[PDB]
């Protein structure tokens, strides 16, 4: 991948997965009778994964503007992030996408735990239009994760608290996605816009999957220029926001 | 279970215990006013009793709590009242409180003909009760009913309650009784004493609801403790096991 | 099995019971061979020892091999490096659980830890995938409400959650099945159920058709027809 | 001298330790008195860094706390009381402090004199 990086091209390298590499290096180190460390891993496994991962970089315009992006995979045993290798890799990396089985079996697939998942580069890496519309999404999901736990306790609640459930459940439902079916940001922006601004509050929670299926087909067929602008420019002007709101309310009328 | 999952469930149980403690505190706060109101309404019923004792189709009235977490008393009493009234299961039912509406399913659930809401948001009082009862009289002709059954929880104990029900009846129930010689006055009675009995049942139900909640939420908080204890025992046993394995690891590290 | 695959040109079944014992023996001889132990005391060569064996069991263009491997789980610890390493190789894994056999459920397979790469709408069809997803979602909801139920009891759940818990319990019992081999010690005649019948039965249960039937009627019956027949017998 | 009063102090502090945890729904009169006692005494348990107190001075304070005298003071002023009280004892009751030092025991005469002094200051 560093050839692409160093020749001004862009590369994405996935390691699937670094835990098995650490196991292999532990085998080598112990058969060489080097001193064991924690969990019988040798002393320099952190040096290993660090000198592996630090090779991901974005080079300056003088150096050719090339870049290499790393997505190391790590398999935790029973969610124990306190283990040696998970700790080392979590320390080294610039962020994490955290996958949980309880979410998977609740039907939330691709099962990303939005609470634990953190990107340390943050919004600087995000496309401008999705940065705009998705501003409040993190706040609403953060509120939902608490208020849902409160609600399952069986306590009655005020309408202001109930609204947090109303939008949180439908946003959690909205982020579901089928395997091998990635969405263009052109297509993602309208969905997040509709979900965040409360347009979905009138939809039965179980039918949200239909909306996300049909709404885009509407936009592609009746508002194609809006999608074309969102794709080409990558940012939402006031006029594009107004048009997107108009189309969203026109469709939601059903 | 794995240590991580044990920690997750233990935290969930502890949070539930905290929430139930807060609701217990709220119930204990309401308890004094609830009991005083119930006693006051029971005493105040004597004015109508002084005449009703001497004078001596179907309908359904339900007066229960507006929300759950009232122990089993609130819903179970209304369910038992519906089961007992199932001698005329098709009676038109006027329902107050979500728990009473659910317990109405013990009789025919389709008998509903009137509804009320918001009972649990404030202490029992005649101020809105009178307007609600006037709307009920307009919509259901309650003033001429031969027997309309209104059921409410009886706070028989400091922390216990039992189901109770009473029949509201038309003016003819008093005007036609042969004992009336001991005394439309009868219709004025069928309005005023009807409302008074409704208020007394409402106050008794509120007192029973608050006492049952104060008892049952504390029982829930106490029950949380046993499972928390046993899970803590399991958690510490797992900690011992992992500590033993760590010791084994460092011993094998030192020996070679 | 490899000779049957490569040079007889045949489909092959290769049952192995129990492949954990291979790793265990490798561990038993490990220390005497002078190797420094790893982890909880396994040989360093664990991963490659499993690899050189497992990658031979594979299907190839010359022939098809179907391999069923029984895997021991020491101290019921699925995080132990032996089964944890074994998971990476299998295509379909079913996890038998003590906590479920403790409920009298047999075969006691855990429905929320068994997984297969074939459970895919492109392979099994949309109906099968939807039924399985709803079954697992209901069971997971019940598992998430276990502690709240233990604290407050069923009387305090929402109507939707109460219905979900009841349907989850019926589904959980309906997953049990009496094997013929077990007739010796279960005392219940064996049953065998079509895949089509399984999918249709669980779809019908999830649709709420049979929700009036008692839980006890779903236990160890077979298909939904047996559920109805046992409901009749229990009612009489 | 310190034992005589601290043995009683232990009982009140244990009772408060129970009652406050129970109350944390109006309090029964005895429990209200227990809460008043417990927090008024807690205001004596608090102490400033590098400010040790002699036994001659600890005994009168614990005496005023044990016998319920300083229950007549709002807790948020007890500290201002505690120091001034001692100064008053230095001026009007020096004999009591000197006897506490020399004999180390609250003799009946000294105990009653201390009660009188505490009453006098609390009234003042």
């Amino acid at each position: 991948g560093e050839w692409f990086r160093d020749n001004g091209k862009h590369a994405l390298i996935v390691y699937d997965d670094l835990s098995k590499q650490a196991v292999a290096y532990r085998q080598l180190s112990l058969l060489l009778r080097r001193p064991p460390g924690r969990e019988a891993y040798p002393g320099d496994v952190f040096y290993l994964h660090s000198r592996l991962l630090e090779r991901a970089a974005k080079l300056s315009e003088k150096e050719g503007s090339g870049s290499l992006t790393a997505l190391p995979v790590i398999e935790t045993q029973g969610g124990d992030v306190s283990a040696y290798i998970p700790t080392n890799v979590i320390s080294i990396t610039d962020g994490q996408i955290f996958l949980e089985a309880e979410l998977f079996y609740k039907g939330i697939r691709p099962a990303i735990n939005v609470g634990l998942s953190v990107s340390r580069v943050g919004s600087a890496a995000q496309v401008k239009a999705l940065k705009q519309v998705a501003g409040s999404l993190k706040l609403f999901l953060a509120q939902y994760r608490e208020v849902a736990a409160f609600a399952q306790f069986g306590s009655d609640l005020d309408a202001s608290t109930k609204q947090t459930l109303v939008r949180g459940e439908r946003l959690t439902q909205l982020l579901k996605q089928n395997q091998y079916s990635p969405l263009a940001t052109e297509e993602q922006v309208p969905l997040i816009y509709a979900g965040v601004n409360g347009h979905l509050d009138g939809i039965e929670l179980s039918r949200i999957g239909e909306f996300e299926s049909s709404f885009l087909s509407y936009l592609k067929s009746n508002h194609n220029e809006l999608l074309t602008e969102i794709r080409e420019k990558g940012e939402l002007s006031k006029e594009l926001l107004a048009s997107l709101k108009s189309a969203t309310e026109s469709f939601v009328a059903t | 279970a794995t240590l991580k999952e044990v920690e997750m469930r233990l935290k969930s149980i502890k949070n539930i215990e905290k929430i139930t403690k807060t609701m217990k505190i709220v119930a204990s706060t309401r308890l004094s006013k609830a009991e005083k109101a119930k006693i006051s309404a029971k005493k105040m019923d004597e004015a109508e009793q002084l005449f009703y004792k001497n004078a001596e189709k179907e309908l359904i009235v339900a007066i229960t709590s507006d929300k759950g977490l009232c122990g089993s008393i609130h819903s179970q009493l209304a369910k038992a009242v519906r089961r007992h009234l199932n001698d005329q299961p098709n009676a038109d039912i006027v329902t107050i409180g979500d728990k009473i509406k659910m317990q109405l399913l013990r009789t025919h659930p389709n008998n509903i003909k009137l509804s009320i809401n918001g009972i649990g948001k404030d202490a029992p009082t005649f101020q809105e009760s009178a307007l609600i009862a006037d709307k009920l009289l307009s919509v259901m002709k309650a003033g001429t009913y031969p027997k309309i059954s209104i059921f409410y929880n009886d706070p028989v104990s400091s922390l216990s309650f039992e189901p109770s029900e009473k029949p509201i009846f038309n003016a003819k129930t008093i005007e036609q009784s042969p004992s009336f010689g001991k005394f439309n006055v009868p219709r004025d009675l069928f309005e005023y004493t009807l409302a008074n009995q409704m208020l007394t049942a409402m106050a008794q139900g509120y007192a029973a609801e608050i006492s049952a909640r104060r008892n049952a939420m504390d029982n829930a908080s106490k029950n949380a403790g046993d499972m928390i204890n046993r899970y803590s025992i399991l958690y510490n046993r797992t900690r011992q096991a992992v500590i033993t394995n760590e010791l084994v690891d460092i011993i094998t590290g030192a020996s070679s | 099995a490899e000779y049957f695959r490569d040079e007889e040109g045949q489909d092959v079944l290769l049952f192995i019971d129990n492949i954990f014992r291979f790793t265990q023996a490798g561990s038993e001889v490990s220390a005497l061979l002078g190797r420094i132990p790893s982890a909880v005391g396994y040989q360093p060569t664990l991963a490659t020892d499993m690899g050189l064996l497992q990658e031979r069991i594979t299907t190839t263009k010359k022939g098809s091999v179907t391999s069923v491997q029984a895997v021991y789980v020491p101290a019921d610890d699925l995080t132990d490096p032996a089964p944890a390493t074994t998971f990476a190789h299998l295509d379909a894994t079913t996890v038998l659980s003590r906590g479920i056999s403790e409920l009298g459920i047999y075969p006691a397979v855990d429905p929320l830890d068994s997984k297969s790469r074939l459970l895919d709408a492109a392979v099994v069809g949309q109906e099968h995938y939807d039924v399985a997803s709803k079954v697992q979602e209901t069971l997971q909801t019940y598992k998430s409400l276990q502690d709240i139920i233990a604290i407050l009891g069923m009387d305090e759940l929402s109507e939707q959650d109460k219905l979900t818990v009841e349907r989850a319990r019926k589904i959980q019992r309906f997953l049990s099945q009496p094997f013929a081999v077990a007739e010796v010690f279960t005392g219940i005649p064996g049953k065998l159920v079509r895949l089509k019948d399984t999918v249709a039965s669980f779809k019908a249960v999830l649709e709420g058709k049979y929700d009036n039937i008692p839980e006890h009627a779903f236990y160890m019956v077979g298909g939904i027809e047996d559920v109805v027949a046992k409901a009749e017998k229990l009612a009489a």
